[PDB]
């Protein structure tokens, strides 16, 4: 299979530096390719950062970059790099890695969030929500933004709404995840919510049941 | 076998696994109009009256990226049938009649080039001549072979003889083609 | 607003060092200016044309067995066909307008020179001319000579100029004047070069 | 660099409608214009290449037209799974993207399934009560959620979160979270959630008493 995997994201203080990597697999950089870094600030559009010809090493940057960012590759390792310096709040975005943009049978990575903040990496506190019926999960006080809620290990999909996180006055994120459940169940079925805040290594599993 | 007053190739797109290498050019009546430098990403016009036009190098880059995909697919469907090296046919001549003292251009046509990977060098008394040396891109042929012409700016002299040296995979050793006034 | 040669687009395929070669040629054939215009887009694997788009056919045709999956898939999509059908006007007819003001207006006047060969041959070198269209004639005292006249084929120099050598085998008697008569589209009136026995 | 602008920035259309999005470039690019589609939380997906050629596997309702500086993406008959932001694109090495056009689905009026979640016993055990209120699968987005604590109207102590429009049924879901101290929570008994919507004849209240 062919895929691009971004890594190196998380939190970073303004003025500091960060180096993202995008590992390729299922093809080799030596076959001549255009590898690109495209970023997307939350709720904003796609913004191209830089491209690199794996063959000739040709580089193009967006006019706004102006030396702050450096794109590079290693054909031996099959990895694309983005070295960012003097980070600002403006650079908080999901950084995507892509192959030959605009051509059929080509790929884009899933992305990696890069949060430019003075704040500390804090973990969440998952609390259950006691209930044609509905149950829930409060995932309170965490930093940075990316958390995954899947419920009982990706088995239930229908009527599962995980709400976007809201930033509290303290500076931490908080969200709820609900699911429509049949009236007949509660004591027969054991619904558990799975929460994984990857930047703090927090895989809290809290099953919800009426008291 | 088509008959026409004029014939153009609004795309001689070429891609090879060796390198890998590519070549993008436009031809009109057998002459090279321009080529896209795929490394520098710029269009280089061959006739100066054509410099009034633009040709987006990213048109050529997208086409060569598609050819790369098709090449890979064809390597799969053909069960890796590779190109067979052809024997190039070299001919050295002059742009104008030779008059000693009067500047001239020694022309080296290397015809029947396949695959399109070749070295064309000039020699004078067994030593390589590097200044005044220029060349065309690989120009297409109807039988899907190529030709390439190399040039050497000269000031003819009775005691100065030159050679056109060609290195191709279809030759046992470098083919040296002599020219003298 | 700068004018630009429009290129033909290769279609992505569905789904001693060793070398694998691929060529895509967007051929445009023109007869009587733009009266008759034909587009032939050739896909070549190594030295074999595998699939073609001939505008006179209006469809992808597999030339070889290798071009089969591509001619079936590309033909099954009206988007691709709708596009290649237009390419005769978008690519061929469009770019000919650009040629009318530049390549089809290029004129380089020939340089006519006569020199004896080093058994009795006068060589008339007609060098550095453009377009190809040339007519060379040999005369011995205003009388045309054809029987003893041989030419080389047209020599393409590669730098947008042609060259031709027109040779005459003769028997010189004192007072004989041989004339190379060259006609070319870039000339006002024929060039006449004399050689005296 | 080449710049691209789309029209409109967003649109709302019903299932079965013909949607038309335009892209205009600052320079002639022949027919080398591509269209991407991005759904929420996913990387962009190539829809069209060469201005009008559909990518392998793309539904027949998706089409493109145009050359030079003016291009158009058409969805001949809109489906609920077509809720996404669409982007025009040019460039394999120097990459330009349009600003994006958000496509929203006009659907029939639906009413919210209201639910009220009393605070977690484990969360109260920490010092604060977060009473949650869920509004499920409603259309349109416009909804009023009023908190009542012992019939007294609340204001300035709740936050709201809305999900993105559903891909299958085109509905929204909402979570209003009332935040109170444990001391103020314990000083009252009746907790209501009055919900106002176009799909409701009269406001639906969901309430709970402590125990
Ligand atoms: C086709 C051919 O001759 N390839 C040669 C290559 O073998 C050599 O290493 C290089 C330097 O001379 O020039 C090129």
């Amino acid at each position: 299979q062919v895929q691009l995997v971004e890594s190196g994201g998380g939190v970073v203080q303004p003025g500091r530096s960060l180096r993202l990597s995008c590992a390729a697999s299922g093809f080799t950089f030596s076959e001549w390719y255009f590898m690109s870094w495209v970023r997307q600030a939350p709720g904003k559009g796609l913004e191209w950062v830089a491209s690199i010809d794996t063959g000739s090493g040709s580089i193009d940057y967006a006019g706004w970059v102006e030396g702050r960012f450096t794109i590079s590759r290693d054909n031996s390792k099959n990895t694309l790099y983005l070295q960012m310096n003097s980070l600002r709040a403006e650079d908080t975005a999901v950084y995507y890695c892509a192959r030959d943009i605009g051509i059929d049978y080509n790929f884009w990575g899933e992305g990696t969030l890069v949060t430019v903040s003075s704040a500390s990496t804090k973990g969440p506190s998952v609390f259950p929500l006691a209930p044609t019926a509905a149950l829930g999960c409060l995932v309170e006080d965490y930093f940075p933004e990316p958390v995954t809620v899947s419920w009982n290990s990706g088995a239930l999909t229908s009527g599962v709404h995980t709400f976007p996180a809201v930033l509290e006055s303290s500076g931490l994120y908080s969200l709820s995840s609900v699911v429509t459940v049949p009236s007949s169940s509660l004591g027969t079925k054991t619904y558990i919510c799975n929460v994984n805040h990857k930047p703090s290594n927090t895989k809290v599993d809290k099953r919800v049941e009426p008291k | 076998d088509i008959v026409a007053d004029h014939v153009a190739s609004y795309g001689v797109n070429l891609y090879q696994s060796y390198g890998p290498s590519g070549q993008y050019t436009h031809e009109f009546d057998g002459d090279e109009q321009f080529y896209v430098d795929l490394g520098r990403k710029e269009t280089v016009w061959s006739l100066p009256v054509l410099r009034q036009f633009r040709f987006d190098p990213q048109f050529a880059l997208t086409n060569i990226a598609v050819l790369k995909h098709n090449l890979n697919s064809l390597i799969k469907r053909s069960n890796s049938t590779a190109a067979t090296n052809e024997v190039p046919e070299v001919t050295v001549f002059s742009k104008s009649p030779v008059t000693l003292g009067q500047p001239n251009i020694l022309i080296c046509l290397v015809d029947n080039i396949f695959p399109p990977v070749v070295n064309i060098t000039w020699l004078s008394n067994g030593h390589s001549v590097t200044e005044g040396v220029s060349e065309t891109s690989f120009l297409s042929k109807s039988d899907h072979s190529f030709f390439k012409i190399s040039y050497l700016t000269l000031l003819p002299s009775a005691e100065e003889s030159y050679d056109c040296k060609v290195e191709h995979w279809g030759l046992d050793k470098p083919l040296l083609k002599h020219w003298e006034p | 607003e700068p004018e630009q040669p429009i290129p033909e687009q290769p279609q992505p395929y569905p789904q001693s060092p060793e070398d694998f070669v691929y060529q895509f040629k967007g051929m445009c054939y023109f007869t009587n200016g733009t009266e008759r215009v034909r587009l032939v887009s050739r896909s070549i694997y190594n030295r074999e044309e595998i699939v073609r788009f001939d505008s006179d056919v209006g469809e992808f045709r597999a030339v070889t067995l290798l071009g089969l999956p591509a001619a079936e898939y590309w033909n099954s999509q009206k988007d691709i066909l709708e596009r290649k059908r237009a390419a005769v006007d978008r690519v061929c007819r469009h770019n000919y307008q650009l040629e009318l003001r530049t390549t089809l207006q290029r004129r380089v006047e020939p340089t006519v020179t006569i020199s004896p060969s080093r058994h009795n041959l006068l060589v008339c070198s007609v060098t550095d001319f453009y377009p190809a269209q040339i007519k060379v004639r040999w005369f011995r005292n205003d009388q045309e000579e054809t029987a003893g006249v041989v030419s080389t084929p047209l020599i393409r120099n590669g730098d947008w100029t042609f060259q031709i050598l027109v040779m005459l085998e003769m028997t010189p008697q004192r007072g004989d004047v041989y004339t190379c008569h060259v006609e070319h589209p870039s000339l006002q009136s024929p060039i006449t070069v004399e050689w005296r026995a | 660099d080449i710049q691209m602008t789309q029209s409109p920035s967003s649109l709302s259309a019903s299932v079965g409608d013909r949607v038309t999005i335009t892209c205009q470039t600052t320079q002639e690019i022949s027919s080398y214009l591509n269209w991407y589609q991005q759904k929420p939380g996913q990387p962009p997906k190539l829809l069209i290449y060469y201005a009008s050629t559909k990518a392998e596997g793309i539904p027949a309702r998706f089409s493109g037209s145009g050359s030079g500086t003016d291009f158009t993406l058409t969805i001949s008959s809109l489906e609920p799974e077509d809720f996404a932001v669409y982007y025009c694109h040019y460039g394999i090495s120097k990459v330009s993207f349009g600003q994006g056009t958000k496509v929203e689905i006009k659907r029939t009026v639906a009413a919210p399934s209201v639910f009220i979640f009393p605070p977690s016993d484990e969360q109260l055990k920490s010092g604060t009560a977060k009473v949650v209120c869920l509004l499920n699968n409603f259309y349109p987005r416009e909804a009023k959620v009023q908190w009542k604590v012992d019939n007294a109207l609340q204001s300035g102590n709740s936050k709201e979160s809305v999900t993105e429009q559903d891909s299958k049924d085109s509905t929204y879901s909402l979570s209003s979270t009332l935040t109170l101290s444990k001391a103020d929570y314990e000083k009252h008994k009746v907790y209501a959630c009055e919900v106002t919507h176009q799909g409701l004849s009269s406001p639906v209240t969901k309430s709970f008493n402590r125990g």
